[PDB]
RNA sequence: CGUGGAGGUCAGUGACGAAGCCUAGACCGUAAGGUCGGGUCGAACGGCCUCUAGUGCAGAUCUUGGUG
RNA sequence: CACGGACCAAGGAGUCUAACGUCUAUGCGAGUGUUUGGGUGUAAAACCCAUACGCGUAGGUUGGGGCCUCGCAAGAGGUGCACAAUCGACCGUGAGUAAGAGCAUAGCUGUUGGGAGUUCCUGCCGAA
């Protein structure tokens, strides 16, 4: 079904769905790793799916498999992404080992900003402690 | 790879054009004297010694005569006079591109000397400057 | 703890995309082989016909000579090919003529074409003389058309003739592997002269670099005007259009 | 006189001379999609907005290193 | 004529997709033909009956052949015998369905045929008459 | 395409009663048909529409209800649900209070929903606003029950919340603004009294002369079925799926020898014997 | 492209200033226009998917008030 | 430049509705349409039953898209949808039969009609 899921969401109402000016569309979707509507973007689409999300310092990695798509409340696995960079893109790639390179690579890359953001973020709010 | 490729890199493909050796002007030979239209010495006479790799004509004022020392001189911004001197007697191997990264040019300028002795007036031809005058029109004069 | 183990898809895919990639290397090997050897046919018919073609000539002329020796006149054969061009524009044509245009594969101005000498066909080039100029080609004029503005129809899509193998899987079944090949049929009238010349995309010409020579065109070739037939001279007028 | 022969390429279509398309934002949760397209995009603060969000939008944008097109607006004039 | 069904059937437009693949990497004409017929409008998809089925069944050494219907299949009370086959139709009655059910046949849908036939092999497609 | 769904009690706890699923959630679900007679019957509060069609519309939507993708594409927040279809203890129908119900559906996990439409809430845009229309709101989850029993009353107050009967189902409550997939709790007798109200595989729809329809594709995904294992078999070998770019410029072969020669072999040949410059016999 | 009507939706926007109007300012689009900035405004309204209504000028008979 | 010009503010050249038909989409299918009434109804609604009538039903051969075998291929064949071609049988000389497709809804839209100036921007196809 998710074809036809995928063609309702297409050619009716995404509702996380946002139309830029250039015509290109943003799904509003906090687990999108790739913020743009398409047919590997969508989790609602695409039944096998993964995802790089902040909480707190953490930056988890979030599963999502056609097996839990009944249950949604329990559906996306959370799994701790090493503080090491080395050892974060090692994990994501034994996880995502057999995996569809489109997701690996993205979320590889999602990854690396988070990461990246964190680092900056703390910088913004650098404070006399320690 | 401590940084995973944020976007993408694109290759630039790959490019079929050898740089090859420069064809130069006929006229241009060793031993022939030029007039540069540019530079510190623009509009001063000045003699060919050799081509360098690099496509940079090396000349010699002499220094004895005009005061223009070895240099390094572009073959576009020149003109290249029909008078010729012998530049046998100057051999001009040392020197070369790398190494212009006052007593080798007191050498090339004894030997460049024994030949201007020959010919009548060239050394007051070297010397004096060139300019165009009203009325001259280059389409006409020949060089 | 346990290893994880190859989803069996992806290893069927592996099987046969190895399959695929060798059987395409072989494919690859014999092509090569099969170029090599065409591109040798290619040479072979390209001697045969130079030589072919100077011998026409000089036998053309020699029958010349001969025949003033002798004190009869030589009468040359009528030309049996023909290239005309476009010369007016699409408006204020009639529609006998414009129909006749369509036929020819002209459509727009300074385009031309070949066509067969017939009397079929003679009387089409009379509907249509005021409107276009044509001549007979020379071979040098259908040598430089051929190599610098030759196009092949290929599914109706104007592919240019860039090389021997586009030419090759078009015309192999006309017994046609190179460009040299179809310059043949094209300067003969062969057997499949009308297939051949189909395959070539209707010529588009710039306009000509020294002029079109008299002042005013619109006025037939002898009355002083380009439009017409001008026989030889049209080599003079191509090679500058080309 | 207007016409399609005066259309711009398609790869430079829709680019501001910064070379950052522009994308409207109304909160953060909005500005967040744009997190990791700050080369391909810049957002810019709705009309709408109200001074005390457009502060918290600004911090945002700068943590995640996004370019604003139109800051210090209705924060400073022009 | 056709480039595409004008209908926006979400299922019509799978059947399409799978066609339209099918037939650009398969050498067999019947993928190109059936994807043609899709895009067919109502009127260019005149039902065949199941009588005509039976008719084209009786030819000889089509007995075995699967028959395909690019639309659908309506019930012919008029016979009594009707042979075992697997028609293969975009839509079937449920007069047609009750008869090829009964008769030891089975229908199924055109993505079931091209699992079954991706070339198309001992298929024999039937169009009905479009008188008007 | 599950065998049978967990009901839930309205405390929480998963219950060990299981029901098969009914024959209306693997139904065809067309957006094109719902949008039409959605727009129609839309229109009335008129415009006629075939009962059939209409049906088919009703047993689309209803299939929606199961496809959780669906639901979170509308906008409920069915992120956290136990599962779906939503199946509550029959008990629901004999609800009095208010607040009963609503703790019973926090405990189902439509906390988050009941939320977003209470925050939603905001004043008439239009002029309408001063013609009976005046406050708007999103839409809450449905609660369905076969039979009344006080669960009417005491979830009509509570905002975004609406019931309906089984035997009555509606497709503007079912798919509000012509969008599949509304969100829906169904009672354990409601789950069950749908195969009657629509039929199985060898049960009669309880409507005279009514069948579910079929569908035309028998697999809803094109992937698995284009993918397969005998189509790649029976399939030619792949492009390239980036066609390489052949013939960018033309190089003219009169100005260029390199083309040239590649045109002609016989041309360097030639080239060398110079028979253009040859001398015909003087004689 | 623009103007309203209705359903759905953005847990949308708002005195730290909503809607309306102007803006020889910036950006975007070939253009109808759109976004932002500023001004004005001072309390609520907008974006988006669908169905439904619905784009700016010319000129005449003259009329009325008012002014010669 | 050639030809005309009291002044300011406004206002400023007719209406709803019917009949037949082509095409497209959807539902069903020798059927199809309900609403003519009733039940039911968080209540014009929505969901459901009948109640009728409307419009439907009451072979020879050649070619032939396709599929099978042989063939690397061209072909050799075999088989034959729609439909055509002629050849005829029967019913009653055609609209023929000898294995039917229509009904309903919606959209667009041609004609006939009942009182009955220019035309937001761009693009496209195109007589004479
Ligand atoms: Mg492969
Ligand atoms: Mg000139
Ligand atoms: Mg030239
Ligand atoms: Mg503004
Ligand atoms: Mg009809
Ligand atoms: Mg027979
Ligand atoms: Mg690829
Ligand atoms: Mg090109
Ligand atoms: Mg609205
Ligand atoms: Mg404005
Ligand atoms: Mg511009
Ligand atoms: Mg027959
Ligand atoms: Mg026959
Ligand atoms: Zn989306």
């Amino acid at each position: 079904s998710d074809e036809i899921v995928w063609q309702v969401i297409n050619q009716s109402f995404c509702s996380h769905r946002i139309k830029a000016p250039n015509g290109q569309n943003f799904c509003r979707n906090e687990y999108n790793v790739t913020g743009l509507c398409t047919r590997q973007s969508c989790p609602l689409a695409n039944s096998k799916y993964a995802t790089v999300k902040c909480d707190n310092g953490k930056l988890y990695l979030y599963m999502k498999t056609p097996e839990r798509a009944h249950t949604p409340a329990k559906l996306w696995e959370r799994i701790k992404l090493s503080k090491n960079y080395t050892k974060a893109l090692q994990q994501i790639d034994e996880h995502l080992l057999h995996w569809s390179k489109f997701f690996r690579h993205k979320c590889k890359q999602r990854f690396t900003k988070l990461t990246q953001v964190m680092i900056t973020e703390r910088r913004l709010a650098l404070r006399e402690e320690e | 790879p401590k940084w995973y490729p944020s976007e993408d890199v694109a290759a630039l493909k790959k490019t079929r054009k050898a740089a090859r050796p420069q064809k130069l002007r006929a006229s241009l030979v060793p031993g022939t004297v030029l007039i540069l239209l540019a530079g510190r010495f623009r509009g001063k006479r000045v003699v060919y010694l050799k081509h360098l790799e690099d496509n940079t004509l090396l000349i010699s004022g002499p220094f004895k005569v005009n005061g223009v020392p070895l240099r390094r001189v572009n073959a576009r911004y020149v003109i290249a006079t029909s008078t010729k001197v012998s530049v046998e007697g100057v051999n001009v191997e040392k020197f070369n591109v790398e190494y212009f990264a006052v007593e080798d040019q007191k050498v090339v300028d004894k030997a460049l000397i024994a030949e201007i002795k020959k010919t009548p007036l060239l050394k007051q031809y070297l010397s004096a400057s060139f300019s165009l005058k009203n009325g001259d029109k280059p389409h006409m004069l020949k060089f | 703890a346990e290893k994880i183990l190859t989803p069996e898809s992806q290893l069927k895919k592996s099987k046969a995309q190895q399959k695929t990639a060798e059987q395409v290397a072989a494919e690859r090997a014999a092509r090569k082989a099969a170029n090599k050897e065409k591109r040798a046919i290619i040479l072979e018919r390209n001697a045969a016909y130079q030589k072919e073609y100077e011998t026409a000539e000089r036998n053309i002329i020699q029958a010349k000579r001969d025949a003033k020796a002798a004190g009869s006149y030589y009468v040359e054969a009528q030309h049996k090919l023909v290239f005309v061009v476009r010369i007016k524009g699409i408006n204020k044509i009639p529609p006998k003529p414009r129909k006749v245009l369509q036929l020819l594969r002209l459509t727009r101005i300074n385009s031309g074409t070949f066509v067969k000498v017939t009397k079929a066909t003679l009387e089409l080039l009379k509907l249509i003389e005021p409107y276009v100029a044509y001549g007979y080609p020379s071979y040098s004029t259908i040598r430089q058309l051929v190599y610098k503005r030759g196009f092949g129809k290929i599914n109706k899509q104007r592919v240019p003739l860039s090389d021997n193998a586009i030419i090759e899987a078009n015309l192999g079944k006309y017994g046609i592997l190179s460009i040299d090949d179809l310059i043949h049929e094209i300067i003969t009238v062969g057997p499949h002269f009308k297939q051949a010349n189909n395959f070539l995309w209707p010529f588009k010409l710039s306009n000509p670099s020294g002029g079109w020579g008299v002042p005013r065109k619109f006025k037939h070739f002898i009355q002083g005007g380009s439009f017409g037939n001008r026989e030889e001279f049209i080599n003079k007028l191509v090679k500058s259009m080309n | 006189q207007p016409k399609i022969g005066y259309g711009s390429n398609k790869k430079t279509k829709f680019l501001s001379p910064s070379g950052h398309k522009t994308f409207l934002v109304a909160n953060v949760k909005d500005l967040e999609t744009l997190t990791m397209h700050t080369k391909t995009y810049a957002a810019e603060i709705a009309h709408n907005i109200s001074a005390k969000n457009r502060v918290v939008i600004l911090a945002r944008a700068k943590a995640l290193g996004i370019k604003v097109t139109n800051p210090k607006g209705r924060l400073a004039l022009e | 004529h056709r480039t595409a069904p004008k209908s926006d059937n979400v299922y019509l437009k799978l059947l399409v997709k799978l066609y339209t693949f099918l037939a650009r990497r398969t050498d067999a004409p019947f993928n190109k033909v059936v994807l043609k017929a899709l895009f067919l409008s109502k009127i260019n998809r005149p039902p065949v009956s199941v009588s005509r089925i039976a008719r084209a069944l009786k030819q000889e050494g089509a007995a075995n052949k699967t028959v395909v219907v690019v639309g659908t299949v309506t019930d012919d009370a008029r016979i009594f015998e009707f042979p075992k086959t697997t028609v293969a139709a975009l839509r079937f009655t449920a007069g047609a369905r009750a008869k090829i059910v009964k008769a030891g046949g089975e229908c199924i849908t055109l993505d079931q045929l091209a699992v079954r036939a991706p070339k198309g092999q001992n298929t024999l497609i039937l169009r009905g008459p479009r008188n008007s | 395409s599950r065998p049978q769904v967990t009901v839930h009690s309205l405390t929480g706890e998963a219950t060990a009663n299981a029901l098969p699923l009914p024959a209306v959630f693997s139904a065809p679900i067309r957006p094109d048909i719902v949008h039409t007679v959605f727009t129609s019957v839309n229109k009335n509060k008129n415009v006629k529409v075939n009962h059939n069609e209409k049906r088919y519309a009703t047993a689309s939507a209803i299939a929606a209800t199961a496809v959780a993708s669906l639901v979170l594409a509308r906008g409920h927040r069915v992120e956290k649900i136990p599962e779906i279809p939503l199946v509550v203890s029959t008990d629901l129908e004999s609800i009095q209070k208010t607040k009963e119900a609503v703790a019973a559906l926090k405990a189902v996990g439509a906390h988050s929903d009941l939320l977003k439409v209470l925050k939603s809430k905001k004043l008439r845009a239009g002029k309408g606003k001063y013609r009976n229309r005046r406050w708007t709101q999103r839409r809450g989850p449905l609660v369905v029950y076969a039979e009344d029993n006080g669960i009417v009353k005491a979830l009509r107050n509570v905002p975004g919340v609406e019931t309906a009967n089984v035997a009555s189902l509606n497709l503007l409550q079912l798919a509000p603004g012509a969008h599949l997939g509304r969100f829906v709790i169904w009672t354990e007798a409601a789950f069950t009294k749908l195969d009657q109200v629509w039929g199985s595989e060898t049960v009669a729809s309880s409507k005279v002369g009514y069948t579910l329809p079929s569908h035309i594709i028998s697999t809803s995904d094109v992937t698995r079925i284009i993918n397969s294992s005998e189509i790649q078999s029976a399939i030619r070998p792949a492009g390239q799926a980036t066609q390489k770019r052949t013939h960018v410029l033309k190089k003219n072969p009169l100005k260029n020898k390199q083309v040239l020669l590649r045109l002609n072999p016989y041309a360097k040949v030639f080239a060398a014997e110079k028979l253009g410059s040859k001398k015909a016999e003087k004689t």
